[PDB]
């Protein structure tokens, strides 16, 4: 894998070194030629992963999330190099580096083959995600979300790091393809559920987990674009990729232990889309749907079916363009009209018809339209949660129907509608900002042509 | 009740009002053109039979039960004119209603299509930009102490002055653009 | 262009239900000042509509006559 | 030369929307009569409904007892 | 903006009352906030709880599809009584009697096809008469077991 | 004749 | 009573101004001022070489894989003469004529 | 004689069917003149910046900030634990997870027991 | 469709609906024939005859504009102003 770690690292005298005028196409460029790379880890085979070395591995699962993270680079670079206009050159360059460095971090946080490394990996992710979003973040409160985000996870990842070195200690290694073979069965004993605790939480913690949460509807919110786009769309999927990872170890007591979180994401689902009715803040609502979305992730792992864990796999993908897209959008409205009250800027179809076919586009893959991945990741997870227990159709299906009716209505209340007079600075649609909408919605649009890549492990 | 010049309907207004929805609701009861024109002059009888009440509280009275009456003998689909709220076509065009600043976010090359336009349109925003201080200082000075009282503005005193806050009333949209 | 109305001096209610509503009227006092307001839609060619079942057979007479002469042409035709 | 719009009067008609929209009315009449005239049991009924109560006890085997 | 336009506390000394309707553009005759039971309201106007549907749509409003205006007190559940949403606006019948009537018919027709489905209709005739048992080996029966022989006679 | 003007947005971008 | 005199005067000069911004709403004879720029073709394009293109992928990659295309097999009648083998069905058993 | 409107919460009661609606009480007036004065000093503080040539951009509503901020960031500041939000917290906050916890391990101790029993029809399931 | 309305047609067609009103003689009646002062009038007659301007123009006018429409040139420039006649 270090023929992607060494061009990332690359890019850090790429951007150092060049020409004030130069520091974002040079970047943009380079990252887009490491996203073209990223496809030959496309060498996948049915039974074997793609094992590099000892360091180093790549299945089926790690491999949709690392192109997604090396493409995600490229679109955040586009959206963020407009607020960072005025912004000093030093400090210009200080953004750059902590996106390189967090793209870094996570390339091999996805192909830890070990996960001790996995670990220090997975956290530090933390610090330039902090960073950014305490340092370019726009609003006071960007302090308290930088806390909230640093100590939730903190909180729960510390036990985990107990829980690692104690499987360390115990089954004599943390390879993950030692542990494939040599994984023994976890029986019922209070030890063994405050080591299921202790291997879950972090990742409950990262995914989010309803009432854990309440990290994310200010971290998402009060970081800038670039902040928003990996924490949505990269930086939750840790905490379902380190699941898939870690529940091989915690059978057959997760087949009881799941149970209360199953409950915590099945009504939390149901809340936080009801919380989307009402919010009044767009970039907020975008949040609330990310809990949303992945809540659903959570109990497809919980649950550890394969038609679970594919669904699981396709709806972390799909929600990684869609929810980016949508903060995207949330930022294109917001440099014009500098306020996130989605209120305020109404009728906005008849002004901008290109960015109202955009948002259109983009709420009809978060209400999971066919065939879209969005709808085939809501599917499969339906699907094996229905044969978990036939009743929780019930609490799928009138999710089904709260996540139509915030999609729609944030795209009725934004675009639709009479326009609000008193605003007169609705510039015309930017080159920029429509290549930002087409970079995420064609490629969430072309993998419907051929989805088994963002499947998983066992398709 | 809620009136941009007035703070109140008085009950002369109030008489007046509820005789039109009256009628428009007997109309719409009462579908046929003949069949309401009669019971509308018997409407019009019951009108004029305490048009001359001089007891206040009698006539406020005489009012609150007409009220209660139309009430009771309202239509429940009453008709609703098309442009009216309410309406099937109401507020049908207010997507075709772009304003006139976005005119302004155009390129050349789709100005340069209309070089008349945009050369008359020059000279609006011009005596727009220069009436604009003159009409601030003509509201500065006829406004009364403590803001002004009602919504009501005042028209151009002197010659060559425009009425204050012009622009979006003159420069609004067309109902059918 | 310029459209020219019609003289507002030819819409006289006799002979329409405006007179019988107006008959209806004075017979307890009252006058019926917008009759000729509502004249024009009982007079002109608005005047005369059909009823129910004149409306339903529209028509049906051509097609009673098509209908005899094709029971006709296959009555001979069949010889 | 299309039509002209009129005033609290009748409106201008076409020679040719008046003869199709007759050729319609008797075709819809024509049609009604001509199928009637064949078909005629869609109608007023195919076969002939038999009444229960007419047949004989021999033919559905009740002997008498 | 600034602090001391922003909402704060509830209101207990009538010169905070004062300032805080004063802060909300509106008086403090009609100022009334929330009950102070701790849910979160602080000094937030109790506005009336009517839908934007209510108001007058001839009336010149700075937001002519919120009808609402700049600087007016915006409701609690403003979002929530949107014309595309919940409406106030008073029914020409009782909520009651509609609840009524409504539930009424509903509970009379679905007992009235329990009744039907109890007392159904059909024709004065015997079952529908199928050759070969039925149709034995049509309907999915197996061939290497054999069918009791179900025999129709002519009538 | 008496065509009229159609203000419409920016649809050069 | 009707209006003010204020208010006649405003609403007269409105007017006015309305009525000289929808007339300078009007077009010049040369504008829009624009930049300098088979029978049944509709047959071919849209219809035969899609029947074309349509005729090649099912012909030669569609049914050349099992189970792509499959259709019910024909109806057999009594008296019925097979293409494929020459095997005539024996028609039906004499009826119990009812009429 | 007539039947009264009875109004409820979501069919309010008519603006000519209340009867402070015919009040020509002097305090009345002083209040309609008083909401009439805010009311037009607010619209005149709107229109002198929204007719504005030189503005280019959105005329702030500072009553739209403030009930943002009230839906927002006033919530907790202004939040006290007693008996209502303790019982409202309890009852819709851990209720309705006992509740489908307690329904969902019922339906499950239900199949696995049908299914270890040999008792489900489980012919073609084999996609889970 | 939907032929343009000028100010000589709206007020041909308000002095016309004016002249089958049979409490107004149509030889008094002009363009400023105030209904209360010299057409004298009631105030229930004005608003019959705004409710008869909108049945012939086909738009309800408000009552906070038909209280205060009191000659016939007054309604056909709200009509005007209304339907943004001569463009
Ligand atoms: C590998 C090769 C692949 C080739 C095939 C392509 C496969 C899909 C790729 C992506 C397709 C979408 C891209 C165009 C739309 C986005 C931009 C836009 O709106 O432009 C409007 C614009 C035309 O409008 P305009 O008048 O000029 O201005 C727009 C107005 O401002 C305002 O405009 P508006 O609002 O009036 O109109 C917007 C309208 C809005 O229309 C709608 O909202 C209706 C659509 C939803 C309901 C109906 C469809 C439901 C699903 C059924 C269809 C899928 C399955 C069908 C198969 C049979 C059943 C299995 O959009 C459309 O009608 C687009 C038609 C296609 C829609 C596809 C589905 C999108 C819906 C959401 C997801 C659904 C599930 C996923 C489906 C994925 C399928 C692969 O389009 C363009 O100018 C085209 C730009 C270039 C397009 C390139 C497409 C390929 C991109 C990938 C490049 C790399 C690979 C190379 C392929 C090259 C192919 C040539
Ligand atoms: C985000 C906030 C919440 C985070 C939640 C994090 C998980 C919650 C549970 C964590 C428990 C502590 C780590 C357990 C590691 C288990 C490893 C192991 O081998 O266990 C078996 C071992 C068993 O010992 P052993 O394995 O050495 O013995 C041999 C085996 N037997 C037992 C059969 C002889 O467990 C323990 O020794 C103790 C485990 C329980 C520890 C209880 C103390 C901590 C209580 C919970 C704290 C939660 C977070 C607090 C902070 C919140 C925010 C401020
Ligand atoms: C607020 C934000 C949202 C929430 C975020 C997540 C926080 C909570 C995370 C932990 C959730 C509870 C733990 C998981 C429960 C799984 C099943 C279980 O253990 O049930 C409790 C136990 C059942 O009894 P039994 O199974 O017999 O236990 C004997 C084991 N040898 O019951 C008992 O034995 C009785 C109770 C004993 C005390 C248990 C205390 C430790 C667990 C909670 C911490
Ligand atoms: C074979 C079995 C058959 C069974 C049949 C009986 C079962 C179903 C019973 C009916 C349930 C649905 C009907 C109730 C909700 C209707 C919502 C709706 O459409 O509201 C419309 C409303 C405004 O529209 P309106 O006022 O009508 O428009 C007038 C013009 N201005 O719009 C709004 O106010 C917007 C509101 C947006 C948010 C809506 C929140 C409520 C969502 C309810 C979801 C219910 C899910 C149920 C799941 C069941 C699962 C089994
Ligand atoms: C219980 C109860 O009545 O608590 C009230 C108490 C404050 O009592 P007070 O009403 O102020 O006298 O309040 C307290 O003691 C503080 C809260 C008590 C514990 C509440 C536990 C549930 C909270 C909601 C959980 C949602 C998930």
């Amino acid at each position: 894998m270090l023929k992607y770690i060494i061009p990332t690292m690359m890019l850090m005298p790429l951007t150092w070194l060049s020409k004030n005028s130069m520091i974002w196409i040079n970047t943009t460029l380079h990252s887009l030629l490491i996203s073209l790379t990223s496809l030959l880890l496309l060498n996948q085979f049915g039974d074997n992963s793609l094992n590099f070395s000892l360091t180093f591995f790549s299945d089926s699962l790690s491999t949709p999330l690392l192109i997604l993270t090396m493409w995600l680079l490229p679109l955040m670079l586009m959206a963020s190099q407009h607020h960072l206009s005025k912004e000093n050159l030093a400090r210009k360059k200080l953004f750059i580096s902590m996106l390189i460095l967090l793209q870094l971090f996570l390339i091999m946080t996805f192909t830890a083959t070990e996960l001790i490394f996995f670990y220090i990996m997975f956290e530090a992710t933390l610090v330039p995600t902090l960073i950014i979003i305490t340092r370019w973040g726009n609003q006071t409160e960007r302090l308290n979300a930088g806390l909230y985000f640093l100590f939730y996870t903190l909180a729960g990842s510390l036990p985990l790091l107990v829980a690692l070195i104690y499987i360390q200690n115990t089954m004599g290694s943390l390879n993950f393809l030692i542990l494939q073979y040599w994984v023994q069965p976890m029986p019922n004993s209070w030890s063994n559920t405050f080591m299921w605790l202790a291997c879950m939480m972090a990742f409950m913690v990262k995914m989010p987990l309803y009432g854990l949460h309440l990290w994310l509807p200010k971290a998402h919110v009060e970081a800038p674009i670039a902040g928003s786009m990996v924490l949505a769309a990269i930086l939750l999927k840790l905490g379902g990729y380190g699941m898939m990872r870690i529940t091989l170890l915690l059978n057959p007591i997760t087949d009881f232990m799941a149970y209360p979180f199953i409950m915590l994401s099945l009504w939390g689902m149901i809340m936080t889309s009801s919380i989307c009715l009402r919010q009044t803040d767009l970039k907020s609502l975008i949040a609330y749907s990310s809990v949303s979305h992945m809540a659903l992730v959570i109990v497809a792992i919980l649950i550890q079916t394969p038609w679970s864990y594919m669904g699981a796999t396709a709806l972390m993908i799909a929600h990684g363009l869609t929810s980016s897209m949508l903060f995207c959008l949330a930022n294109s409205n917001y440099e014009r009209v500098h306020s996130r009250t989605m209120i305020l800027a109404r009728g906005l179809q008849t002004l901008l018809p290109l960015m109202a076919a955009w948002w259109l586009l983009a709420s009809l893959t978060n209400l999971a339209l066919p065939p879209s991945i969005n709808l085939i990741g809501e599917l499969f997870v339906v699907m094996s949660t229905f044969s978990w227990s036939n009743i929780t159709i019930i609490l799928m299906g009138l999710n089904m129907v709260i996540t139509a009716l915030y999609s729609l209505y944030m795209l009725i209340t934004t675009q639709r509608g009479k326009h609000t007079h008193h605003i007169n600075n609705i510039l015309p649609s930017f080159t920029r900002e429509n290549a930002l909408m087409s970079l995420h919605m064609l490629p969430l649009l072309l993998l419907s042509l051929n989805p088994k890549i963002i499947l998983g492990p066992l398709y | 009740a809620f009136l941009p010049s007035a703070a109140y309907l008085t009950h002369q207004q109030k008489v007046l009002q509820l005789y039109k929805r009256a009628l428009r609701h007997l109309e719409s009861r009462c579908v046929h053109r003949d069949k309401y024109r009669y019971f509308a002059c018997l409407l019009r009888a019951r009108f004029d039979e305490h048009k001359n009440e001089k007891d206040m509280v009698k006539a406020t009275q005489l009012l609150r039960e007409a009220e209660k009456e139309f009430w009771h003998g309202q239509h429940p689909q009453p008709y609703i004119f098309p442009e009216s709220p309410g309406g099937t076509s109401y507020e049908r065009y207010e997507c075709y209603k772009v304003p006139e600043w976005c005119l302004d976010d155009w390129h050349p090359s789709e100005k340069a299509m209309y070089p008349d336009y945009f050369a008359k349109r020059e000279q609006w925003k011009k005596l727009r930009r220069e009436s604009w201080e003159r009409e601030v200082k003509q509201l500065q000075e006829e406004t009364p102490v403590g803001g002004p009282r009602t919504e009501a503005l005042p028209p151009a005193r002197k010659q060559g002055d425009l009425p204050p806050l012009w622009w979006h009333i003159v420069t609004r949209p067309r109902e059918r653009p | 262009s310029k459209m020219e109305l019609p003289d507002y001096k030819q819409w006289k209610i006799e002979g329409t239900p405006l007179e019988t509503v107006q008959e209806k009227l004075a017979a307890r006092g009252l006058r019926d000042p917008w009759g000729r307001n509502e004249a024009w839609r009982y007079m002109g060619g608005f005047a005369n509509n059909v009823s129910f079942v004149g409306a339903l057979l529209k028509g049906f007479k051509w097609g009673f006559a098509a209908f005899v002469v094709a029971v006709g042409a296959e009555y001979y035709l069949e010889s | 030369a299309h039509i002209e719009p009129r005033y609290r009067q009748f409106p201008q008609l076409t020679r040719s929307q008046v003869i199709q929209a007759e050729f319609f009315s008797a075709t819809m009449w024509f049609w009604i009569l001509w199928r009637f005239w064949h078909d005629s049991d869609a109608v007023l009924g195919h076969f002939p409904y038999p009444d229960p109560s007419q047949w004989t006890d021999e033919e559905l085997g009740i002997p008498p007892d | 903006i600034t602090k001391d336009m922003l909402p704060g506390p509830y209101p207990k000394t009538p010169e905070e009352r004062a300032a805080a309707a004063k802060k909300y553009n509106m008086r403090v005759e009609d100022y009334e906030p929330y009950p102070d039971d701790g849910m979160g309201y602080g000094d937030y106007p109790k506005l009336p709880d009517r839908s934007q549907q209510e108001r007058d749509p001839w009336y010149d409003w700075d937001h002519p599809d919120l009808r609402l205006n700049w600087g007016e007190p915006m409701h609690w559940d403003l979002d929530m009584y949107i014309r595309n949403r919940v409406d106030t606006s008073p029914t020409p019948v009782n909520w009651n009697l509609m609840c009524k009537h409504l539930f009424g018919f509903v509970a009379f027709m679905l007992f009235m096809f329990w009744v039907g489905e109890t007392y159904p209709t059909y024709q004065p005739v015997g079952p529908k008469q199928y050759p070969y048992n039925n149709l034995y080996l049509e309907r999915g029966g197996d061939p290497n077991k054999e069918p009791e022989p179900v025999v129709h006679y002519e009538i | 004749g008496k065509r009229l003007f159609i203000i419409k947005p920016s649809g050069f971008y | 009573s009707g209006y003010t005199p204020d208010e006649k005067l405003r609403l007269q000069q409105l007017r006015e101004l309305r009525r000289r911004w929808l007339k300078d709403q009007e077009l010049s004879p040369r504008e829009p001022v624009l930049p300098p720029r088979r029978h049944s073709i509709f047959a071919f394009t849209h219809v035969l070489i899609p029947v074309w293109i349509i005729h090649y992928y099912l012909k030669y990659h569609v049914t050349t894989k099992p189970y792509t295309i499959v259709e019910k097999k024909p109806r057999i009648f009594p008296g019925d003469t097979i293409l494929e083998t020459g095997e005539v069905i024996p028609p039906m058993k004499e009826f119990p004529d009812q009429h | 004689s007539f039947p009264k409107y009875e109004p409820s919460r979501l069919a309010s009661l008519p603006t000519t069917l209340d009867p402070a609606e015919y009040d020509i009480s002097s305090e009345t007036r002083k209040a309609q003149a008083e909401r009439l004065a805010i009311r037009s000093r607010l619209k005149r503080e709107y229109q002198l910046q929204y007719n504005d040539p030189s503005r280019r951009g959105v005329v702030e509503d500072p009553a739209l900030i403030r009930w943002t901020c009230a839906r927002s960031a006033n919530v907790y500041p202004n939040f006290r634990p007693n008996t209502k939000t303790s019982l409202l917290g309890a009852l819709f906050g851990i209720g309705p997870l006992i509740f489908w916890y307690y329904v969902f391990k019922t339906d499950r101790d239900r199949k696995e027991k049908l299914i270890q029993e040999g008792k489900l029809d489980r012919t073609f399931n084999i996609s889970y | 469709d939907a032929p343009p309305l000028t100010l000589e047609g709206i007020k041909d067609r308000v002095l016309y609906v004016l002249k089958l009103y049979d409490k107004i003689d149509p030889e008094k009646l002009s363009v400023n024939s105030h209904f209360m002062k010299d057409l004298g009038l009631d105030s229930l007659d004005q608003v019959e005859i705004i409710m008869a301007m909108e049945d012939e123009f086909g738009f309800e006018i408000p009552d906070i504009d038909a209280e205060k429409l009191m000659c016939p040139q007054e309604i056909v420039d709200y009509i005007a102003d209304k339907k943004d006649v001569y463009e």
